[PDB]
């Protein structure tokens, strides 16, 4: 009580701390207060330049998380050199997490509170909601027996989705399969190594067979789809020393993913040698729930959770001579940390069409779309 | 300084 009341106080004067320093270490903030937090946050790859104007429109898939009222999921538009939502389509409950598929970013997979996993086609919906509040997703997955947050889309086969469940399972669907009733997809492999809730799942970014998996377990498994057993990963990796919440492949570095963990680490792992991890970023004062490499740079890589302040990680860094002073802010491949949160961050997104910007959003309804300056990363 | 946002930067702007 007392003990809240300080770490809010000083929560609340490092923000107005921050704010004063911004124009030090960014180019662009953009805050914007959403009608609801939304748990999820994705940039679409498409950009719009409006002939002779000083911008391009950049849009982002979110959702929302309400208390007692209707749920949606948003396409929103960001001007970048204002904030507006243009598509809103019934959800049934919270948007735990949404992704558009790489071979078609018109259709959006969506994790929600129940078992079912859903499949939008945003384009298939009007762009206002329908006023029924009913939910009428194109395709509804089914497998599961409990919600869960990780999604992922195959880039190299399309319509693989992988999704991984409280119910500590992994399911995987071909969405492009013959629907039955209700339009429904069953599962087309269940994978059953972990003994706890499964967090997040990841397709390796070149190898169409491969994919890892993070637990409540404290491991990261590794999947061959070309397996018969669908109960005994590749490799298990006794990845932490806590609840192991994301994953991310590195998009240049085939052999390279990353880990978050409750244990307030990220640690770097390479497919060759599973047996040792490769290193263990430092730095986060609580659970990290989402990790996420650049798409612009192979060293570069963000975290976010529970601490409200998203870390960027340099790998380059790594070793690097620094003084006894700045080791104590942290370790040389530490880059960044972005102040501009007072709540829990939900997920975060880099924007793949210009280096530098993500888009984070968290638990009090404020989303940031930001841009860290040059003087940051560079020399 | 360059030195001084890397620090700035390493410390959350504050």
């Amino acid at each position: 009580s007392f003990d809240d009341a300080v770490e809010e106080r000083v929560i609340n004067e490092e923000y107005k701390i921050w704010k004063k320093n911004t124009p030090f270490l960014y180019d662009l903030v953009m805050t914007h207060a959403l009608e609801w937090p939304s748990l999820t946050a994705q940039w679409l790859p498409d950009v719009t330049k409006q002939d002779g104007k000083d911008y391009s429109v950049h849009r982002l898939i979110l959702g929302t998380h309400t208390s007692d009222e209707q749920n949606h999921l948003l396409i929103a538009s960001v001007q970048l050199p204002k904030i507006e939502i243009e598509i809103k389509i019934n959800h049934e409950g919270e948007v735990n997490r949404a992704r558009y598929m790489p071979q078609n970013a018109c259709v959006i997979a969506t994790k929600t509170p129940s078992s079912d996993v859903l499949v939008f086609d945003y384009t298939k919906h009007p762009s206002k909601p329908e006023p029924s509040g009913e939910c009428q997703p194109d395709l509804r997955l089914r497998g599961h027996q409990k919600e869960g947050y990780g999604l992922s889309w195959n880039p190299n086969l399309n319509g693989y989705l992988l999704s991984a469940s409280d119910d500590h399972t992994i399911c995987l669907w071909d969405i492009n399969a013959t629907p039955k009733e209700h339009r429904v997809i069953d599962a087309k492999n269940i994978f059953t190594g972990h003994t706890a809730v499964v967090e997040d799942v990841a397709w390796h970014l070149l190898h169409e067979s491969l994919f890892g998996s993070v637990a409540d377990d404290q491991k990261l498994m590794i999947w061959d789809t070309r397996n018969n057993n669908t109960s005994k990963p590749s490799h298990t990796v006794d990845a932490h020393t806590a609840e192991v919440n994301c994953l991310s492949f590195n998009p240049y570095s085939e052999f390279i993913l990353a880990t978050g963990s409750a244990d307030k680490t990220v640690a770097l792992w390479d497919l060759r040698n599973l047996k040792l991890k490769l290193h263990s970023f430092e730095s986060h004062k609580d659970e990290i729930f989402q990790v996420q490499w650049s798409p612009h740079n192979e060293t570069i890589l963000a975290s976010s959770g529970t601490d409200r302040r998203l870390h960027v990680w340099d790998l380059s860094k790594i070793g690097e001579e620094q003084s006894t002073e700045d080791a104590e802010d942290g370790p040389p491949e530490l880059l960044f940390i972005h102040g501009g949160h007072t709540a829990k961050i939900s997920d975060f997104s880099w924007n793949p069409n210009e280096p530098w910007i993500i888009c984070s959003v968290s638990e009090d309804n404020i989303m940031q779309v930001w841009q860290m300056a040059e003087n940051v990363y560079n020399d | 300084t360059k030195p001084a946002i890397r620090r700035l930067a390493r410390r959350g702007g504050v």
